[PDB]
């Protein structure tokens, strides 16, 4: 739950 | 559509946005490049587009999974990376 959905993230 | 990153201390360089839930264009619920950081990998080698649908990362299949899942699997990525990208193929193709 670090990531997530409804936001972008970095790789 | 294949691109080879190298994975480094910026990552692979791009931020993503998409699966389950988290689909970029609505009615494709693929993985989808949101954002491409400065000086990163896919910046420079990556001649990758915001915009572009991940299929996989090393081949494995970011195809409906959810965005938390798919970005693990481009995390866990060290000195080399495997994109397999293919342009929104479940809507307007770009």
């Amino acid at each position: 739950q670090r990531t997530r959905q409804r936001n972008e993230t970095q790789v | 559509m294949e691109i080879k990153l190298i994975k480094g201390p910026k990552g692979l360089g791009f931020s993503i946005a998409g699966g389950v839930g988290n689909q970029h264009i609505p009615g494709d619920n693929s993985i989808y490049v949101t954002k491409i950081i400065e000086g990163g990998a896919a910046h420079k080698d990556g001649k990758l587009q915001i915009g572009d649908k991940l299929l996989a990362v090393n081949n494995v299949c970011l195809e409906e999974v959810t965005h938390e899942e798919a970005v693990t699997a481009l995390k866990n990525t060290s000195d080399f990376v495997y994109l397999k990208v293919a342009k929104p193929t479940g809507s307007h193709h770009h």
